[PDB]
């Protein structure tokens, strides 16, 4: 995987 | 040189208008690769770059997944902000986000990025240790207690180290012909008079590649900064960029200017002069 | 809270009359992205214009390349015609050829 599988909520 | 892989993730909210749309674009260098839109007709992580193409079902796959689920989390994280900063749901808002890593002409982490933006300022950035943030603003720092309850900066340090140069690394084998390849600026000058007494050199350099340049002139050898009409570097559409840099002078001293053009193609400076 | 966009408008190659080029007009550093941008060819619309997916510089502002197949002759002129939330009425900026 090259975007990061990581996203965080505010 | 060195390289840089970033992507760069916009939401933007438009109440009465559906949900935020979500775009994303990844780049290495000056090079786009893949791009995102949730408004497409058929959303999906899609190649924008020929070297990306060999990439196999399993790549656009896993990609388009993180895509919608980042779209879903950003669309939480608009709605959040609003709550943050005391604002109303009848207004348009946008939530930026820029990251990825450094490489050296060896491959090695130099370092790495990720930041965010709430209506086009700062929000939150992860520090160049990879291990902690700064705040804004006060609303910012709410984000920042939840990322450090969470150890998020853990979990982007082990991407930056890890999958993201890694990747990159992979990129530029895979696109050397173009990603490894500086094509050095064409040069000229030209020369209008304004009147009389004054006329206008302009120094340009042509089809360069990648963006970053530095044109300046020089009267008797001296930086002409403050006095020098600097154009933003252009896009040409075919890879490569452009700029101008140009300069008023006193008609009859035309020889006294000289153009300096450094640029990342060219084994050393070149020195123009109008002809 | 809102920036404005710079425009600029130019060929892909120099531009020689009667041989086929591409006209740009790329505007950036302005916040928010929504933007409306017309290639014009004697003051008309043209209608085949494409751009570049949206992205944004280090200041988070925005940038967009629009462009289209063309051939330059010696009376066609052209322009870039941009409005944007900053902007009371479109902004338009011609093509000049000398550069």
């Amino acid at each position: 995987s090259s975007t990061r599988g990581i996203s965080q909520l505010w | 040189g060195s390289h840089s892989m970033r992507y760069f993730y916009t939401a933007m909210s438009r109440p009465g208008r559906g949900e935020p749309r979500f775009i994303a674009v990844g780049y290495v260098d000056d090079t786009q690769f893949v791009r995102f839109d949730s408004d497409a007709a058929s959303p999906r992580m899609a190649p924008r770059a020929p070297w990306i193409e060999q990439e196999g079902p399993e790549y656009w796959d896993g990609e388009t997944r993180n895509m919608k689920a980042s779209a879903q989390t950003y669309r939480e994280n608009l709605r959040i902000a609003l709550r943050y900063y005391n604002q109303s749901e009848a207004g348009s808002h946008i939530i930026q986000v820029m990251y990825g890593c450094d490489v050296g002409p060896d491959g090695r982490l130099l370092r790495g990025h990720d930041q965010s933006a709430y209506d086009g300022k700062d929000y939150i950035a992860l520090n160049e240790d990879l291990s902690s943030w700064t705040a804004a603003d006060t609303a910012a720092q709410i984000t920042q207690r939840k990322w450090e309850a969470a150890r998020v900066a853990e979990q982007l340090r082990a991407y930056l180290e890890g999958l993201c140069v890694e990747w990159l690394r992979r990129y530029l084998e895979n696109g050397k012909e173009t990603l490894q390849r500086a094509d050095p600026p064409k040069t000229h000058v030209t020369h209008h008079p304004i009147s009389d007494h004054e006329a206008t050199l302009r120094c340009w350099a042509l089809g360069f590649y990648p963006a970053e340049i530095t044109l300046t002139w020089q009267r008797d050898g001296e930086d002409q900064t403050q006095d020098t009409e600097l154009v933003e570097t252009r896009p040409a559409g075919d890879r490569t960029f452009q700029k101008w840099a140009a300069v008023v002078v006193p008609s009859g001293e035309e020889q006294r200017y000289t153009c300096h053009v450094q640029h990342e193609g060219l084994p050393k400076p070149l020195t123009l002069r109008w002809e | 809270i809102q920036r404005t966009p710079k425009i600029q408008v130019y060929s892909r190659h120099p531009a020689e009359n009667g041989k086929s080029n591409f006209l740009n007009c790329y505007v950036s550093g302005f916040h928010p992205s929504d933007i409306e941008v017309d290639l014009l060819k004697n003051g008309e619309r043209i209608e085949k214009v494409e751009h570049s997916d949206l992205s944004f510089s280090k200041d988070w502002s925005f940038y967009l390349l629009y462009y289209t197949e063309f051939t330059p002759t010696e009376k066609d002129e052209y322009a870039c015609r941009v409005n944007h939330v900053t902007l009371s009425q479109p902004k338009i900026v011609k093509w000049d050829r000398d550069m």
